């Protein structure tokens, strides 16, 4: 039989429809919406199906409804019309009822509890209500299907209206007129009938493989290529192909977690803790910790994207593969790629026409699959020139335009790029300029936001610092919180640069400008990194402290202070006479200011701000008893 | 009975074999899948003693006396110890060794021997077979996937295509699964070696892949009357008699060699604080002096954390080879010995 009882279920829902609340949170849910639905000129309701698990009896209905979803929905349609009629004229709150009474309605639950996944379903689970999620790839054009058949008698012109029931066409045998009764006289007119839209949308399903979905009526063309989708429909396989008759589609934590987030947000060692906790296997590298982390935070997206990209110009023995391999896991799911093992087709796509669909179809490459996420490109120095040409438009407009035989179209591949590149030769050569140690053209090398020069020096002292860190780690914040933090930060914070932070950028950029390769590309990093720092701070505006720290980070990443302004070479070491004179001149002025004020002494905090606009110099004076 | 069968399962299935020509099929009815005994042999091995060298001496006695090289094979066959540190970060438990040398020295026989000894060994020559030898095809996995949790032996490594070597680098770095111990053999790029040139100049492979190796022994087919006299006598006796001329030594049979390696595989040695300080002291001592070796431009590679972690894996292997529950200093010194021995071939 049927688990659904016609009168029992409509009574059970009637109690739910008038008594449901979540636990001002105390207000009833649909006591408010019922009036709003009568106001609406819509033809259906997307029912808040998460309410079913939020109430006791509704979950019991769900298990009962698991095998009979159609019957209740059909009953709800009449119930909706009856609810409209009762609220309009029986409650005497409205009088516009004519169109509603004659027409037909539907209801769509959208947040039902998910099932045990696609591949885990069973032959008896066919025709049962399910809930799935996935990504839409392709869409078929509008396909009409028969609903009403129009027959005209070919000898007397009499017309009949015949409607299909359960997919059956019934040909009348004789004309229904009293006089004209010629057998088989009824004829079908193709273009006097009535049709309904049927569309097939292709979904890449990730169970709680790709499944070809199906939609009907107003649900067609509501789903388009690249849409992020959750499915509430019926798993189907009929005499046998696996497909889902989509009933509804969705186009898309505790307060204790908020307390946990705020504790890390409030503590002063926030940046220190993040570096200390992001990569246990990698020792120190404070700036590199700040670098990739700011890539994951990302800037703000306005219409101007925040896709920060980083080049690791380190020596070819520093753990950087140990990072990006680890980055691919910790980050929200992206794609791990190698420049050596990738091609222009491999990154972008292969696009071709389809006979059935009569419009372009795409086979997404590595780069496109990372749309909206993060991708890692190892062996960036070994990428083919044709493939490298793609990145120019990717890192300037996040789009790729193709114009070849029979195909002219543009795509979108908005993504973040993490790039690691060994120096030319077996090791970095500081005796040559930095731009000559990197095997990348200036047009491509300029558009990266951050370039990091990680060098390894043979120092016995620093060797023990690194060695004892690793050697004891393999004897004998968690990733769950870290991902929870990043997802929280990306979700909420959209900082806006303040007036004070804006003006400092001018002096910061001009200073690098007059030292010239300081193109306007690096000015993008002067805002992109600024927003990502405030987002980590969770401050809803970008602070000047974020601005100056990011500028310092760019300076430290490129090592400007250790780079020759003449030929671009790097100092190996990065007591001097200039240190002497500065200390001497500082000491001379301190001896005056300490006594020029109308006191024998003053606080050192005020003294520093008086002259800096020091501790060693005054300590030496104390040693000399001055 | 559904979902009792999965692809790749070696099973015994009972069913009704069912069908003017008639096609046939079977309706399954029942589905099933497919130590003191060896410890006594282990006790005999312990009774004989010299376990570290007996196994190395037992590795292909028909091959000339590359004892220090075959010792690397013993540790590679045993392998290191994996360390999932946490947060998804990984440290490989495999050992990679290269075998460079001139052609005609029959070095490929050791590749056959090691692959034969290992129960999960896959053998490969030159470029991948029809391209599908690497990665997978429309998926049918290649040699590297086939040798998962095993050993892959490659002859003429340098001749592999860029795509062939590209898949090699990912497995050498990520082990995906393609958890493999890589044993490579390659002829000199010029046909014959030139000691006056750097190893990178004499081979097609760059430093990016060679730095991923643990031990990088080089074979030089130097014509010397002294050495060749012993090797010729060694080989000519191998053809005359079905055993090596060193009849005073009784080699361990491959099954027992395999069993002890499997027995060793179960163990897990752990570092002590005494060896912990010794390892960092030896690392610092070797790294600082190795600067001169690279400055002389007459050494295979500079001392980097490849040496620190390489010894750690080798010391773990040596300790696990000795069935030791903890790592000792002599394993570290022996590991340091073999690493330093490998450089000696460049100075012939
Ligand atoms: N600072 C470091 N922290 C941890 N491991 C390191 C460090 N420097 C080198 N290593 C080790 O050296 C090896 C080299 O790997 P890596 O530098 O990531 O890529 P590549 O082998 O291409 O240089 C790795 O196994 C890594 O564990
Ligand atoms: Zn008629």
């Amino acid at each position: 039989g049927t688990n659904v009882s016609i009168q029992e279920c409509t009574t059970n829902f009637r109690n739910f429809l008038m008594s449901f609340k979540y636990k001002t949170d105390e207000e009833l849910y649909y006591i408010k919406q019922l009036n709003e639905m009568r106001e609406l000129g819509t033809s259906n309701l997307n029912l808040d199906a998460r309410n079913l698990l939020a109430y006791k009896q509704t979950e019991d209905l769900y298990h009962q409804l698991l095998n009979y979803p159609q019957e209740v929905i059909s009953i709800m349609d009449q119930t909706i019309k009856d609810c409209m009629v009762s609220l309009i004229v029986d409650n005497n709150l409205d009088y516009d009822l004519d169109e509603i009474e004659t027409k037909f309605y539907k209801v769509r639950p959208y947040n039902v509890g998910s099932c045990k996944g696609m591949r885990e379903l069973n032959p008896n689970d066919i025709d049962k209500l399910i809930n799935l999620k996935g990504l839409v790839l392709r869409s078929t054009p509008v396909i009409p299907d028969m609903k009403v058949a129009f027959f005209k008698c070919n000898v007397c012109d009499h017309t009949m209206a015949v409607e299909i029931d359960r997919g059956v066409i019934q040909e009348p045998a004789r004309c229904e007129r009293i006089d004209c009764n010629e057998p088989n006289s009824m004829s079908l007119i193709h273009n006097r009938c009535s049709f309904a839209d049927k569309q097939v949308i292709k979904l890449q399903e990730t169970p709680d493989h790709s499944i070809s979905l199906c939609v009907y009526d107003e649900l067609v063309d509501s789903c388009r290529a690249g849409d992020r989708i959750e499915v509430t429909g019926t798993f189907r396989s009929i005499p046998y192909k696996t497909y889902v008759d989509v009933v509804h589609v969705k186009k898309v934590i505790t307060d204790q977690d908020l307390a946990k987030i705020r504790e890390v947000a409030a503590r002063e060692d926030l940046y220190s803790l993040l570096a200390r906790s992001i990569a246990p296997s990698i020792y120190e590298l404070e700036d590199v910790k700040k670098g990739i982390l700011l890539q994951l935070f990302g800037g703000t997206n306005k219409t101007y994207r925040g896709d920060i990209n980083i080049l690791l110009c380190g020596d070819p023995s520093t753990s950087k593969s140990q990072i990006l391999q680890y980055v691919h896991k910790i980050t929200p799911r992206g794609v791990y790629t190698s420049g050596k093992g990738s091609s222009a087709v491999g990154l972008t796509a292969y696009i071709t026409r389809d006979v059935d669909t009569k419009q372009l179809v795409l086979e997404s490459g590595a780069l496109v699959l990372s749309d909206g996420g993060v991708c890692c490109i190892d062996e960036f120095d070994k990428m083919s020139d044709s493939t490298r040409s793609v990145l120019h438009e990717v890192m300037e407009q996040q789009t790729i335009s193709i114009a070849k035989a029979g195909i002219i179209t543009t795509l979108n591949a908005r993504s973040s790029i993490l790039a690691s590149a060994n120096p030319i030769g077996s090791r970095y050569n500081p005796n040559l300029p930095v731009t000559e140690n990197i095997d990348l053209p200036p047009p491509l090398l300029s558009r990266f936001d951050l370039v990091y020069l990680v060098l390894d020096k043979v120092d016995e002292k620093n060797d023990r610092e690194l060695a004892k860190h690793l050697t004891n780690l393999y004897l004998e914040l968690p990733v769950e919180f870290l991902t929870m933090y990043i997802s929280y930060a990306k979700e909420h914070i959209h900082p806006i640069i303040t007036e004070a932070a804006k003006t400092e950028l001018v002096r910061a950029y001009v200073g690098m400008r007059k030292m010239g390769t300081a193109t306007t590309r690096q000015l993008e990093s002067m805002i992109r990194l600024a927003e990502a720092h405030a987002k980590m701070k969770l401050k809803n505006v970008v602070e000047l402290e974020d601005v100056q720290e990011a500028v310092r980070l760019i300076r430290s990443a490129i090592k400007d202070y250790a780079t020759d302004p003449k030929t671009g070479k790097i100092d190996m070491n990065l007591k001097s006479v200039i240190q002497r004179k500065l200390q001497e001149d500082l000491s001379r002025e301190i001896m005056n200011v300490l006594k020029d004020q109308a006191s024998d002494s003053m606080s050192f905090n005020e003294l520093i701000k008086q002259i800096n606009e020091i501790q060693e110099a005054l300590s030496r004076l104390q040693q000399e008893d001055k | 009975l559904v979902r009792s069968l999965s692809p790749g399962d070696i099973v015994d299935v009972t069913g009704i074999f069912l069908p003017l020509l008639t096609e046939t099929y079977l309706e399954a009815q029942f589905v099933r899948q497919h130590t003191s005994d060896v410890e006594e042999r282990v006790m005999e091995l312990i009774t004989s003693g010299d376990v570290y060298n007996r196994l190395a001496k037992s590795i292909a006695p028909e091959i000339y006396g590359n004892l220090d090289v075959k010792k690397a094979l013993l540790l590679l066959l045993v392998g290191g110890v994996d360390k999932r540190v946490g947060d998804g970060m990984k440290i490989r438990g495999d050992i990679n060794v290269c075998l460079m040398g001139d052609p005609g020295v029959a070095k490929s026989q050791l590749l056959k021997a090691i692959c034969k000894i290992s129960p999960r060994g896959v053998y490969t020559t030159g470029k991948g077979s029809s391209g599908v030898g690497l990665t997978a095809a429309v998926l049918e996995g290649g040699a590297l996937v086939l040798a998962d949790n095993g050993i892959c032996c490659i002859d003429e490594f340098d001749k592999m295509d860029e795509s062939d070597r590209t898949a090699i680098h990912e497995v050498m770095e990520q082990q995906t699964n393609a958890r493999t111990s890589i044993l490579a053999a390659a002829n000199p790029l010029y046909g014959r070696y030139n000691p006056r040139l750097s190893p990178l100049d004499n081979i097609n492979l760059p430093a990016a892949l060679l730095s991923r190796f643990d031990i990088l022994f080089l074979m030089l087919d130097i014509p010397s009357r002294d050495d060749d006299e012993k090797l010729a006598e060694h080989v000519t006796y191998v053809h005359m008699h079905n055993k090596q001329p060193d009849l005073d030594f009784t080699p361990v049979e491959p099954s027992k060699m395999r069993e002890y390696i499997a027995y060793a595989k179960t163990k897990r040695p752990v570092m002590s604080e005494a060896v912990n300080d010794y390892v960092v002291q030896a690392y610092i001592r070797l790294r600082q002096d190795s600067k001169r070796e690279m400055d002389s431009k007459f050494s295979f590679g500079q001392a980097t954390p490849r040496t620190l972690l390489g010894i750690i894996r080798l010391s773990q292997a040596l300790a696990k080879l000795r069935l030791a529950d903890m790592v000792d200093i002599d394993d570290v010194e022996e590991a340091l010995r073999l690493v330093r021995v490998s450089k000696e071939s460049l100075y012939q």
